[PDB]
C-alpha cells in the first residue's frame, strides 16, 4: 500500500553513486518532485517532473549530479560527505493526492 | 424613381436600426450574447477540473489563492495540495512549474476568475449592451483568498461596462488561457462523463475541438460588432425634393448609391457571421458538452470546497439553448426580408 524508498546501496562510499528507488509508485500521477532533507520544502527542491512533459525542472537544490527517471527514481554520482542524510519524494496524484515518502543513505 | 429609392433606404435602415440597435429582434445581437453565455457555459461546465497554482518563478516561492464563486457558493485553491489523511497542504501544484500541457500560474487563474467574474456579472447587472451602444458602467465584485500565518478574503471592485467589446475581451481571455496553455486536468478518485477516473487528461487533448469552437464564436461575435459600427455610421438618407436636379444631383445620388450597398454588404455579413457563430455553438455543444453546456438545475474535487454541498459545476448555468432559440427566432425574420433586400441591391447597382 505505501509509498517507501530504497537506498542501492544501501550505505555509500564517496566518490560512488546511490539510487533511491521507489516501491508501490501509484499508477495516474500529475507530478513528483525530489527534496533534500526530511521535509517537502521548495527551497530544497533537486527536482520536479510532470507526467505530460518529457523534461524535468531542477530546483535550487539541484548540486548537478542528479537524474530523475520517470519511474520517480532518483540517482545521485559523485557523492560527498555534504550529501549525508535524508532525501523526501512526493508525489501528486491525478486527484491532486499527495503522498510523501523519505529516503537516506550513510556515505563512509 | 424617388417613391423606389425611397422604399428601399427605409426598408434598410428599418432593418439596420433593427440589426444594430435591436436586442431580442437581432441576430447580430443573439449571436454575440450567444458567444459570451457559451464561455460562461464552458467555464461552468469544465472549469473547476482545470489544474491551477503552478510556480513561475521558483518552488520556494510556495503561493497559494482561493477563488471565490457565489450563488450556493464554491472557492478553488490554486497551488495546494491534498495529503494521503484528507487534511490540507500548503505544498501542492507550486512545488511543480506552470506552462503549456501542466497548469495556469496563479496570475493565469486569476485572470480567467476576474474575467469570468466581469463577463458574468455584467449579463446579469445590466445585459449586454446593444451593439451601436457606446454601453453602461457597472461595479464588478472578485472574491479571493490567500492564506497568513488564519484566512484573508479580498472582494476587489472593478468599474467595468457592459459594451460587446469589452464583454468579448473578457470571454477571449478565458479561450485564449485555455488554448494556448492547456493546463491539465483533475481526476475522479477511485461528475461528468469526460472527467475520466483513470488518469488525467490534457484540456486541449479532450476539449480541442470545444476550445476553437468557442474560439471561432468570439472571433465571429468580435466581427459582427466592426461590420455594425460600419453599419451604423453608414446611414443612406432619403431623397426630398426629388425633382430638384440642383439639390439631387448625379454626383451626391451615385455616392448615396453606393452608401445603400456598403450598408447592404454589411448586413449581409453580419446575417452571415450570426449564422456562423449557431453553426460554432454546434460544433461547441456537441461533443463532450451535449449532456451539460446546455442544461442548469453536487460534483467535487480536492482543490474544491462548497458552502453548502450542492453548486452548479459540472453543468453549463448559461441559457445557451434559450439564447439559441432566440438566435434562430429572429434570423428567420431577416432571412425572409432578403427579396426586399436584393431589390434594393440590384436597384443600387444602375447607379
Amino acid at each position: 500500500a505505501k509509498l517507501t524508498i530504497e537506498s542501492m546501496p544501501l550505505s555509500v562510499a564517496e566518490g560512488k553513486e546511490v539510487l533511491l528507488l521507489v516501491h508501490n509508485l501509484p499508477q495516474h500521477l500529475f507530478g513528483y518532485s525530489w527534496y533534500k532533507g526530511e521535509r517537502v520544502d521548495g527551497n530544497s527542491q533537486i527536482v520536479g517532473y510532470v507526467i505530460g512533459t518529457q523534461q524535468a525542472t531542477p530546483g535550487a537544490a539541484y548540486s548537478g549530479r542528479e537524474t530523475i527517471y520517470t519511474n520517480a527514481s532518483l540517482l545521485i554520482q559523485n557523492v560527498t560527505q555534504n550529501d549525508i542524510g535524508f532525501y523526501t519524494l512526493q508525489v501528486i496524484k491525478s486527484d491532486l493526492v499527495n503522498e510523501e515518502a523519505t529516503g537516506q543513505f550513510h556515505v563512509y | 424613381s424617388a417613391q423606389a429609392i425611397n422604399q428601399a433606404v427605409n426598408n434598410l435602415n428599418e432593418r439596420a436600426k433593427t440589426l444594430a440597435g435591436g436586442t431580442t429582434n437581432s441576430p447580430a445581437y443573439q449571436a454575440t450574447l450567444l458567444a459570451l453565455r457559451s464561455v460562461l457555459g464552458l467555464w461552468n461546465s469544465m472549469g473547476y477540473a482545470v489544474i491551477c497554482g503552478g510556480y513561475t518563478k521558483s518552488p520556494g516561492e510556495n503561493n497559494q489563492k482561493n477563488f471565490h464563486y457565489t450563488d450556493n457558493g464554491t472557492t478553488i485553491n490554486c497551488g495546494g495540495s491534498t495529503n494521503s489523511n484528507g487534511t490540507h497542504s500548503s505544498n501542492g501544484t507550486n512545488t511543480l512549474k506552470a506552462d503549456k500541457n501542466v497548469s495556469l500560474s496563479i496570475e493565469q487563474y486569476e485572470k480567467i476568475h476576474e474575467s469570468y467574474q466581469i463577463l458574468s456579472k455584467a449579463l446579469k447587472q445590466a445585459g449586454l449592451a446593444p451593439l451601436n451602444s457606446k454601453g453602461e458602467k457597472l461595479e464588478a465584485h472578485v472574491t479571493t483568498s490567500k492564506y497568513q500565518q488564519q484566512t484573508k478574503t479580498t472582494t476587489s471592485v472593478i468599474d467595468t461596462t457592459n459594451d460587446a467589446q469589452n464583454l468579448l475581451t473578457q470571454a477571449q481571455t478565458i479561450v485564449n488561457t485555455l488554448k494556448d496553455y492547456c493546463p491539465m486536468l483533475i481526476a475522479k478518485s477511485s461528475t461528468p462523463s469526460w472527467q475520466t477516473a483513470g488518469g488525467g487528461k490534457n484540456s486541449c487533448e479532450t476539449f480541442g475541438a470545444e476550445f476553437s469552437a468557442a474560439s471561432d464564436m468570439i472571433n465571429n461575435a468580435q466581427k459582427i460588432v466592426q461590420e455594425t459600427q460600419q453599419l451604423s455610421a453608414n446611414q443612406p438618407k432619403n431623397i426630398t425634393q426629388p425633382h430638384n436636379l440642383n439639390l439631387n444631383t448625379p454626383s451626391s445620388l451615385t455616392a448615396l448609391a453606393q452608401k445603400m450597398l456598403k450598408n447592404a454588404q454589411s448586413q449581409a455579413e453580419i446575417l452571415k457571421l450570426a449564422n456562423q457563430v449557431e453553426s460554432d455553438f454546434n460544433k461547441l455543444s456537441s461533443g463532450h458538452l451535449k449532456d451539460y453546456i446546455g442544461k442548469c438545475d453536487a460534483i467535487s474535487s480536492t482543490n474544491m470546497t462548497m458552502q453548502s454541498q450542492k453548486n452548479n459545476w459540472g453543468n453549463g448555468c448559461a441559457g445557451v439553448e434559450e439564447t439559441l432559440t432566440s438566435l434562430k427566432t429572429s434570423a428567420a425574420d431577416f432571412n425572409n426580408q432578403t427579396p426586399q433586400i436584393n431589390q434594393a441591391q440590384n436597384l443600387a447597382n444602375t447607379l
